[PDB]
């Protein structure tokens, strides 16, 4: 049978990303830990996403905002890169609120005040206004998995809210790559290296942790009943 | 034998070849690292017929860790007929060669051979790893063009 | 499995006896089951008639003739095998009843006399030769005739070439120069071609009256008034012109050579030569360049008449035109039978000289036969042929295509009537009229290239030496059943359609009917044709025709695959291809390496050792099985019993299986589960993917023999001894030497382990008392005999097979002078494939194995099975070997239909059947999926739906009708095996036939740091121990010159090769871990100066101050 | 023929952008229009070993069955390639050799 | 992965063969004296992965480029005589 | 002709198969008669210079046209000794460079032209000498070691003769084979010639070249062994501030 | 081919040779 239990180095940034590296697993299991990670780590990870966005004055995307220095597609998606943060535990909908100045340019982290919600990205160049700019904004968070589009949920909070794609998952990126390392006369054993982006959020290393979770707890449904 | 694992910079060389290319650097270095009391029982315990103990591997490697050998196929043409590259201790008895490289050696994986060779003094190491690493002549030298080209698979994907 | 039968054209003949060439032809030269009265010319029964009415010294005065009546061939005195066993050449004496006569008269016919020993021809068309099975070649040269040809020196003139058979005439060229004069070209001598025309008679007016007013060509053969002499005077200058030195004028004597007689120009009898010198020339002929004693004064007969169409040709009226020298009208075959004949020639000839010798040494009353005849000259250059001849290769026995296909071969060189690799490119090409006969595929890449070619399948070598196709009369409309093989010239004057034709019953059917003539294609109507094609199979090779769907693949690529089939070496589990075309039951048929019943019979006993089997009435035989013996490429034939005890037996049916064989079908490889694609790069430029499945299943695993050889010889200082007793071993390193010194069977032996133990003497000193002192008083015997045992070479090794001992003395062995006792250690070694060998298909698409993946990765089909090669599409379209694309196709039906096929040459399989048995199988694999409780699962769905955006299935159409479209289509949805999800974009999947061929890199890569240096030239060359040494050829000192590699270039230079100081102070240093060179001064540069003194010469070397350095010290 | 290639070669343009034998031939990855021609087109027209070309030309392409007249008649370039490449490939380094022996220094 | 800091060190000479003269000239003191020779010494030493950890690269030539890429050594073309080269040189622990 | 064949005539300065007339003169052409005799005359003012022709023969040139010295009649190849002295050496580099290169190019290759320029002035090392100041006066001459004598006897120690020569196209074999250094010229087709003399005259090498000191198992004149790079040391830091404290001793 | 000006030392001639050599066989021969 042979070959003794790997050794696991983990290199982090701090928020976003962190490279995972389990070293001398037998010919095979790189794959096979590695793939079914990333599957979940894209797909099973809970998270919070605008989901739909009510602006006074005005429906549909396709819009004018007036005043407004972009428009309605770049806040959309200027909005898809906010990340908030659920204090509430129970919670599993929040709606955001904004009050937007003349001549000034909205951050993420002029919001509604809020207490019980966490803006984790207070900066965030969300919009723009003019000398005489008016924008008011009611954004619905949402609890979720994966990355589901609008013409799916179709989220309507109001009758004139425009409703936007859900990326309720704080892993943005995962790539990994099996190389071969050698144990002495032993060239090729794998070696799986874990690549993971999380927008700052949850970590890297905790998604890891989670989506193994996930994994685990989904192979324990192999017990005979 | 192709070797799409390598970088550009890297070889084939398998294990037991490695091993004897490199011999009499890795009886100083057994010495170096202990078991080996000697240079002479060095030479010995590499002889008792088969079956290598592992701490050899080990020292074996460290002898290459950056050294570079010098491949060679067929009719050598240009200069780039001879390559240098940092050898990987691989699997198996075919030379491992990296797929860009084989333009300009006009390899073919259907039963080409090649040579390799060990540049020994320190200037003849300095002299392959600054002027024939593989991955310092990236462009021809009779028209000034790439010679290190994505190809036949690599576009295909692209 | 059952098997499919494709296409139509009805084959009216099976295919010729194969080694026919070989076999037929020695016969019709020892007709030796024949009454020597019969015995009709050409062979050895004609050369002794060449020779044998034989005079001695004057012309009728002094008595003694000597005179052949009839031969006889001997018996074999040694066994098939002693004789490969023995060493020996397969024999037969070979005697003469020949007769000497007198002056006084008496008629002794002395009781034959032994010639000399003929080299029997074995069942197989091969001999055997010294032991060693060799094959002698059939040679290609000039049919004999006559031909002008256009003068290469000389533009708008022509030459003029009077060729006969070979070794029965000599190269007579007519051509005429600047000058005018027309000059005989004769034995590479040179004169005015009108000093012969003088002698045989020719008047300086009846010249003129016969090759006159067209040119003024003429008057250059004429001016020589001097010699438009008197007829006898004319031929005695020729012959002080011919023969420089004995000027008498019994000149009639050499004249009579380039003239009549059937001792020199012998054109023929009165066939290839004679017919085709008149139907060019002016007609009406005999059989002499000339003859001579019409009453006692020469007659011409071709020399003049072909001057005449010389001329004839230097202006000429249409009619008179050049002569094709590369037509297969105008090139012959010599047989075996003829060059072993040609051979007796030599043979004979000799042993006449020194018959005449003998008659002038010897007093005349007592003179026999037995006393005249010597028996050497007649060996000797009768071994010279089957031993050291170009002609004679050994034989090529990877598999038994390569040996079958090596007794068709035709080569253009060989000896003297033969070019030189240097000459021949309008030869070379694949001229018209090779159809059918010679084949347009299967020549060498590169070097011979054209020099060398295939017999055709049907092709049969005729009566004289002209290869002949068969063909199909056409009785205007109805295809007649007879057949007409006829000659490359016999066919430029018919209408010939192909077999790809259509009919009806037992006519053409169609109104526009497909032919050609002479050479052109042709398209001609129905009445308007005489003669049909065949087969197709007509008009390539054995090999060639083995391609299931040659008709899909570029010529280039199947020549690729035409060849390479011949590399391919047997498997334990060999198995015939999925793929078939029909002649794969033959060709094992014709090699005789599989074994067959005599007689329908019943077998009654049945093991890995023999056959036997109860004949009906006919006694019983019992067949004795060859069983892991080792072919001369060290690859194992070995015989398999394919039949049960107690069963009655097909007439000639397989008793048992060859090398590679299945069940009496070629099996040159596997069939195994294939799917184009890239890999991940494992399958760049040519490189195959492997599944270790495939080793699981021990599949392209092959059984390889090495063979090693130990002579024991006399020597100046003792005998070389094959002893156990190795001095100082120890009896562990003995271990495995039974009490001789050789190695026991079973044997596992690894590199450096002793295969024959062998002490040699050698006197290297004398050694010096206290060393005698200290000897004794610490006990180890000084000893006389050093060690030199035979041991394994690194690399090698295996188990012991057999061994082979052959002593000095022991009744037929002959070892060379010297030589006493030898032995033979025969090592077999299972292989398995590797990572560096490589596999082909049929289709050349060759390659080396690069990666083996264990079953979880490897794409596999959803049922599971995984495939078991992932091969590159990148390497269809450059070449164009569309055929392994569709052999691929047909043989996905089979897996799933459960059937292999047998699809002809340009008759097979077409689309249309093809997709039927696609739709057939679909329907069995997805029947079962349903009745399993399945269906297009997500992963399919998927892909089947991107597969229409690529307008690849038929959209509207069900997920299942849509999986049916592709499989069809004969692509399939794979599954990554490293993880689960589906390959996006589907992917042709199925069996193809792959073959595992020489080549392996177990035989390649080596590897040295030092060791064994050369005394001689003192550069590291062999390795008893450690092994090896690289070349550095001048194209990588260009390299190293062109980087600018400065000490590298010189580290090749000195310290790794001659350089003795250097490299012992660079090894020195390497052991204690220091930098390496300072090499003082490169050795070469000593060596050279030295070498130099050494034939005068002072040779300074010199510093920039110009004074001198004394680059030695010493 | 330059009438079938050109429009076997705007067939996989107009449809079928992604085909392989097209994706490869466009890209730099296989092949070149003088194969694609002959695997999807036509052959074309056949020059005898005498230089003279036929006035029968191959009519199929690999892809159908190319018939053994046709297969014949096409083979005579089959070897004047090989016998061309293995003049080309004799001499070694012939005319490196003759440059280096001036140029070296 | 090509040479470690290859392009910085070919700007650093005029003919790139100097580069490489360089290179070995020091590859040669920097054996010839067990590295108590460096220049970059404190935490710049060049490093080796193992079945252990970080042990200094026994690698001259790959020591003497990472030397070089940092100012800190000097290309005399005819600065300092030869035969008070080989001088000073067996001094500070060389056998 | 074509291919490497062309590439050899051409590298090797051989005079060819259709050398296809050029004029030797300036002037203005005149073709005259057809299929019986086909002549052409470039007469200028004064000479008239007559260039028969094949008769086949594909010329180029129809008539009145004006023509130039050394201008191409006929159409075939040119003769690279007819070019040299009709037109000189420069306009001789210049046809074997672009010759040379229109094979390559028509093929499929593509180098610069310095490569085949390199090679091409090597065909031209050499000069022959007419009227000495010296040495015998026939003998060839490397272009620069007569310069060594031209530009030497006309400026310190000038007078007596400049040593007149003529330009020299040597092929490139023949060039190759008259190369100063014995070494080097050993290792052609007959080594005892070279011996032989060089032996009888107290010949030196020197040893410029590569393919002399490979031989000798020198350290190649090139690259890390070029003159230029070799002798470069390097010191380290506390090495030369402590070499400095021995120096003033 | 580092697409810089040459290194004093580069042994230019044999560059050349083998520059203009290695093509030489992709070259027709038919003449
Ligand atoms: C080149 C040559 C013979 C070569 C040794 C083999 C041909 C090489 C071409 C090739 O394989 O591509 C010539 O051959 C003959 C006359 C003069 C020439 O002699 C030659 O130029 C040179 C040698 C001629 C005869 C040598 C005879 C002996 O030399 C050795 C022991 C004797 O037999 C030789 C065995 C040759 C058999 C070869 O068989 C081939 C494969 C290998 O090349 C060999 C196994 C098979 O593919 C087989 O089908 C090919 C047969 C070639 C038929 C040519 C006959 C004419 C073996 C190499």
């Amino acid at each position: 049978s042979k070959l003794k239990a790997p050794v696991f180095t983990a290199t982090t940034q701090g928020d976003h990303y962190g490279e995972f590296v389990l070293e001398p697993l037998e010919r095979g299991f790189g794959v096979t830990l590695g793939n079914p990670l990333r599957r979940i780590l894209l797909s099973s990870i809970p998270g919070t996403a605008v989901t739909s966005v009510y602006i006074e004055d005005v429906l549909h995307e396709f819009s004018t905002i007036p005043g407004v220095k972009e428009d309605v597609v770049e806040i959309i998606l200027n909005l898809k890169e906010l990340v908030v943060r659920f204090l509430d535990p129970k919670m599993a909908s929040t709606t955001l609120i904004l009050r937007a100045e003349g001549p000034k340019e909205v951050r993420a982290g002029d919001f509604t005040p809020s207490a019980d919600v966490e803006i984790m990205n207070p900066d965030l160049h969300i919009a723009t206004l003019e000398e005489g700019g008016k924008l008011y904004m009611e954004v619905r968070v949402d609890r979720g998995v994966g990355y589901v589009p609008a013409e799916r949920h179709g989220i309507k909070d109001r009758i004139n809210a425009i409703p936007v794609d859900a990326i309720f998952s704080p892993v943005r990126r995962v790539a990994f790559q099996v190389e071969d390392t050698r144990l002495g006369q032993r060239t090729d054993l794998d070696k799986l290296t874990l690549r993971i982006w999380t927008d700052g959020s949850v970590t890297p290393l905790e998604a890891l942790n989670q989506a193994v979770a996930i994994l685990k707890e989904h192979l324990n449904y192999f017990a005979n009943p | 034998v192709v070797g799409p694992q390598l970088k550009l910079h890297q070889c084939g060389l398998p294990k037991r070849m490695a091993l004897e290319l490199f011999k009499p650097f890795l009886l100083k270095k057994m010495e170096e690292k202990a078991f080996a009391p000697n240079v002479k029982a060095a030479r010995r315990m590499l002889e008792r017929q088969r079956d290598i103990k592992d701490e050899v591997w080990d020292a074996l490697e460290e002898v290459i860790h950056g050294k570079v050998v010098l491949l060679n196929r067929a009719p050598t043409l240009h200069r780039l007929g001879i390559q240098a590259f940092q050898p990987v201790l691989v699997e198996g008895q075919s030379i491992q060669l990296h797929p860009l490289v084989c333009e300009a050696f006009n390899a073919d994986f259907d039963g080409d051979q090649m040579a390799v060779h060990v540049p020994l003094s320190s200037f003849a190491q300095a002299e392959a790893r600054i002027q024939m690493l593989s991955a310092h002549n990236l462009l021809s030298p009779a028209s000034g063009e790439p010679l290190a080209k994505p190809s036949r698979d690599i576009i295909l994907g692209l | 499995m059952e098997i499919k039968r494709f296409g139509r054209i009805r084959e009216v003949i099976p295919l010729p006896p194969l080694t026919e060439i070989q076999v037929e032809s020695y016969k019709k030269a020892l007709q030796a089951d024949v009454p020597p009265e019969k015995r009709e010319n050409v062979g050895i029964q004609a050369a002794f008639k060449e020779t044998f009415p034989i005079e001695e010294g004057d012309k009728g005065k002094g008595g003694l003739v000597l005179d052949f009546l009839e031969y006889r061939i001997g018996d074999p005195p040694f066994s098939q095998d002693e004789c490969r066993e023995k060493d020996l050449t397969y024999q037969a004496p070979l005697y003469a009843r020949l007769q000497l006569i007198h002056k006084d008269t008496g008629l002794i016919k002395e009781d034959e006399v032994f010639l000399g020993h003929l080299p029997l021809m074995t069942e197989d068309g091969s001999f055997i030769i010294n032991g060693a099975d060799r094959v002698i070649v059939s040679q290609i040269h000039r049919s004999p005739g006559v031909y002008f040809t256009p003068d290469p020196a000389r533009p708008g003139r022509y030459i003029a070439s009077i060729i006969p058979l070979p070794k029965r005439g000599p190269w007579i060229d007519l051509e005429v120069e600047a000058s005018g004069v027309v000059t005989m070209k004769v034995n590479k001598r040179k004169f005015p071609l009108v000093l012969l025309l003088r002698v045989l008679g020719y008047d300086q007016e009846t010249l003129v009256r016969e090759l006159s007013a067209y040119g003024d060509l003429v008057q250059g053969l004429l001016d020589e008034a001097v010699l438009a002499m008197r007829p006898e005077e004319a031929m005695v200058r020729l012959f002080t012109l011919l023969r420089p030195g004995d000027p008498p004028k019994k000149d009639k004597a050499l004249a009579y050579l380039f003239g009549l007689l059937a001792d020199p120009k012998r054109y023929d009898l009165g066939e290839a030569g004679r017919y085709k010198a008149e139907e060019k020339l002016g007609v009406g002929l005999s059989g002499r360049t000339l003859v001579r004693f019409e009453d006692g004064e020469f007659k011409d007969e071709v020399f003049l008449p072909t001057l005449r169409y010389l001329f004839a040709l230097t202006a000429g009226v249409p009619g008179h035109e050049v002569d094709d020298i590369d037509h297969l009208g105008n090139r012959r075959i010599r047989t075996v039978g003829e060059l072993m004949a040609d051979q007796f020639r030599v043979g004979l000839a000799r042993l006449a000289r020194g018959v005449r010798e003998r008659m002038v040494m010897g007093s005349p009353d007592t003179l026999t036969p037995a006393k005249l005849v010597n028996s050497r000259p007649l060996e000797a250059a009768l071994r010279e042929f089957f031993s050291r001849s170009q002609l004679s290769q050994f034989k090529d026995e990877t598999n038994p295509l390569s040996s079958l296909r090596h007794k068709r071969r035709i080569s253009a060189l060989g000896p003297g009537g033969l070019t030189r690799e240097r000459a021949g490119f309008d030869v070379r090409d694949v001229h018209r009229t090779h159809y059918g006969r010679i084949c347009p595929v299967e020549t060498p890449e590169g070097a011979n290239i054209g020099l060398i070619t295939s017999l055709a399948a049907y092709a049969r070598v005729d009566a004289l030496g002209f290869i002949r196709t068969p063909y199909r009369r056409v009785k205007n409309g109805v295809v007649t059943e007879e057949v007409v093989y006829m000659t490359a010239s016999e066919e430029d004057r018919y209408t010939i359609a192909q077999a790809n034709t259509p009919l009806e019953g037992d006519r053409i059917a169609t109104d526009r009917v497909v032919a050609r003539r002479r050479g052109e294609p042709v398209i001609v109507a129905p009445e308007e044709v005489e003669f049909m094609d065949v087969s197709p199979k007509q008009v390539f090779s054995l090999n060639t025709n083995l391609i299931p769907f040659l008709e899909h693949d570029d010529a280039n690529r199947a020549l690729m695959g035409s060849n390479m089939q011949t590399q391919a070496v047997p498997l334990i589990r060999a198995q015939a291809p999925v793929v078939m075309t029909g002649l794969e039951e033959r060709v094992v048929r014709d090699s005789l390496a599989a074994l067959y019943a005599e007689e329908d019979g019943e077998v009654v006993k049945v093991d890995g050792t023999r056959i036997a089997v109860r004949y009906e009435d006919g006694r019983l035989v019992e067949h004795p099985l060859r069983r892991y013996a080792r072919s001369n490429q060290g690859t194992a034939f070995d015989q398999r019993p394919r039949v049960r005890v107690g069963q009655r037996v097909k007439k000639g049916d397989l008793l048992a299986d060859g090398p590679a064989s299945e069940e009496g079908f070629l099996a040159l490889g596997q069939n195994v589960l294939v799917a184009i694609m890239p890999f991940d790069g494992y399958n760049f430029e040519d490189a195959i993917v492997i599944s270790e499945e495939l080793l699981k299943r021990d599949f392209y695993t092959s059984i390889h023999i090495e063979r090693y050889e130990i002579e024991a010889r006399d020597t100046k200082l003792g005998p070389e001894r094959i002893t156990r007793d190795i001095p100082h071993l120890s009896e562990a390193a003995l271990r495995d030497l039974d009490e001789e010194g050789i190695v026991r069977i079973g044997a596992e032996v690894k590199p450096g382990d002793i295969l024959v133990g062998r002490t040699s003497f050698k006197g290297e000193q004398e050694p010096s008392p206290e060393e005698r002192l200290l000897r004794s008083i610490f006990g180890e015997k000084a000893r006389d005999v050093k060690d030199t045992s035979l041991r394994v070479p690194p690399g090698e090794g295996g188990i012991v097979v057999g061994r082979l001992r052959l002593r000095r003395g022991d009744p037929g062995v002959e070892l060379k002078p010297g030589v006493r006792e030898v032995v033979r250690v025969f090592v077999a070694q299972k292989r398995k494939l590797q990572v560096g060998d490589k596999l082909a298909n049929r289709h050349g698409n060759k390659g080396v194995v690069a990666k083996i993946l264990p079953v979880e990765d490897m794409p596999h089909l959803p049922d599971g099975t995984p495939v078991d090669v992932i091969l590159n599409p990148l390497g269809v379209p450059s070449r164009m070997n569309l055929g392994q694309i569709l052999e691929t196709h047909l043989g996905l039906a089979g897996y799933f239909l459960g059937q292999r096929y047998i699809s002809p040459v340009f008759d097979g399989a077409t689309e249309p059947e093809i997709k039927e048995l696609l739709a057939e199988a679909f329907n069995l694999y997805f029947g079962k999926r349903q009745g399993e409780g399945f269906g297009v699962d997500k992963r399919e769905k998927e892909v089947l739906a991107r597969a229409e955006k690529l307008g690849l299935v038929s959209p509207g159409k069900s997920p299942e009708e849509q999986l049916k479209e592709l499989f069809d289509l004969g692509k399939v949805v794979l599954y990554d095996g490293r993880t689960g999800e589906p390959f996006e974009g589907p992917i042709v999947v199925g069996q193809m036939f792959i073959m595992k061929l020489y080549h392996m890199v177990e035989d390649k890569m080596h590897a040295r740091s030092t060791g064994p240096y050369s005394l001689i030239t003192q550069q590291p060359l062999g390795g008893k121990a450690q092994f090896g040494g690289q070349r550095f050829g001048e194209m990588e000192v260009w390299a190293l010159e062109a980087y600018g590699a400065a000490h590298t270039l010189q580290e090749m230079l000195t310290i790794k090769s001659d350089d003795i100081e250097g490299r012992n102070a660079a090894y020195q240093a390497i052991i204690k871990g220091e930098d390496v060179p300072e090499p003082s001064v490169p050795e070469s540069f000593r060596v050279l100066v030295k070498e130099l003194q050494a034939l005068a010469l002072d040779v300074q070397t010199l510093d920039e101050k110009d004074n001198p350095v004394d680059i030695f010290e010493g | 023929t330059e009438k079938v290639t050109q429009a076997v070669f705007k067939n996989f343009e107009e449809n079928y952008p992604f085909n392989p034998l097209y994706v490869m031939a466009q890209s730099g990855a296989r092949g070149n229009p003088q194969q694609i021609r002959q695997l999807c087109g036509m052959r074309g027209l056949m020059q005898k070993p005498s230089g003279e070309t036929f006035e029968v030309p191959v009519r199929s392409s690999f892809r159908e069955g190319l018939t053994v007249l046709e297969y014949f008649i096409s083979s005579h370039g089959a070897r004047k390639g090989g016998a061309d490449t293995a003049l080309r490939t004799a001499d070694s380094g012939y005319l490196t050799r003759k440059l280096v022996d001036v140029a070296h220094e | 992965m090509a040479e470690p800091g290859i392009d910085k060190l070919f700007g650093m000479v005029d003919s790139k063969y100097r580069l490489t003269v360089v290179v070995a000239k020091r590859a040669q003191q920097l054996l010839r004296h067990r590295f108590k020779n460096t220049v970059l010494e404190p935490e710049e030493r060049p490093k080796m992965r193992t079945l252990e950890g970080l042990y200094d690269d026994p690698n001259a030539v790959t020591w003497a480029m990472k030397e070089l890429l940092t100012g800190r050594l000097f290309f005399g073309e005819n600065l300092v005589p030869e035969d008070r080269l080989q001088k000073e040189m067996e001094r500070l622990y060389p056998t | 002709t074509q291919g490497l064949p062309r590439v050899i005539e051409l590298f090797e300065a051989r005079r060819p198969k259709a050398k296809a007339v050029i004029s030797e003169i300036d002037g203005v052409v005149r073709i005259e008669e057809g299929e019986d005799r086909l002549s052409v005359f470039v007469e200028s003012e004064g000479f008239s210079k007559e260039y028969k022709l094949p008769k086949d023969a594909r010329l180029l040139v129809k008539d009145g046209d004006y023509v130039e010295a050394g201008q191409p009649l006929t159409r075939g190849a040119i003769d690279p000794h007819q070019l040299l002295e009709a037109k000189g050496p420069e306009a001789v580099e210049r046809y074997l460079v672009d010759e040379i290169q229109k094979v390559y190019r028509a093929q499929g290759v593509k180098l610069h032209d310095k490569h085949i320029e390199i090679v091409v002035r090597q065909m031209l090392k050499y000069v022959e000498v007419t009227d000495p100041g010296d040495s015998r006066l026939l003998e060839g001459q490397v272009l620069e070691k007569w310069d060594v004598e031209a530009l030497n006897e006309r400026l310190i120690a000038e007078g007596k003769v400049p040593v007149a020569w003529k330009p020299l196209l040597m092929g490139v074999t023949k060039s190759a084979l008259s190369t100063k250094s014995w070494l080097s010229a050993a290792s052609f087709q007959n080594t005892t010639h070279v011996l032989t003399e060089a032996a009888i005259a107290g010949k030196k090498d020197e040893l410029i070249g590569l393919k002399e000191n490979v031989i000798l198992g020198r350290l190649i004149p090139a690259g890390t062994g070029s003159d230029f790079v070799r002798f470069t040391q390097v010191v380290d830091q506390r090495t030369l501030k402590a070499i400095e404290e021995a120096r003033k001793e | 081919s580092m697409a810089r000006p040459v290194s004093i030392g580069e042994a230019v001639g044999v560059v050349a040779a083998e520059s203009i050599g290695e093509p030489g066989t992709q070259l027709t021969m038919r003449t």
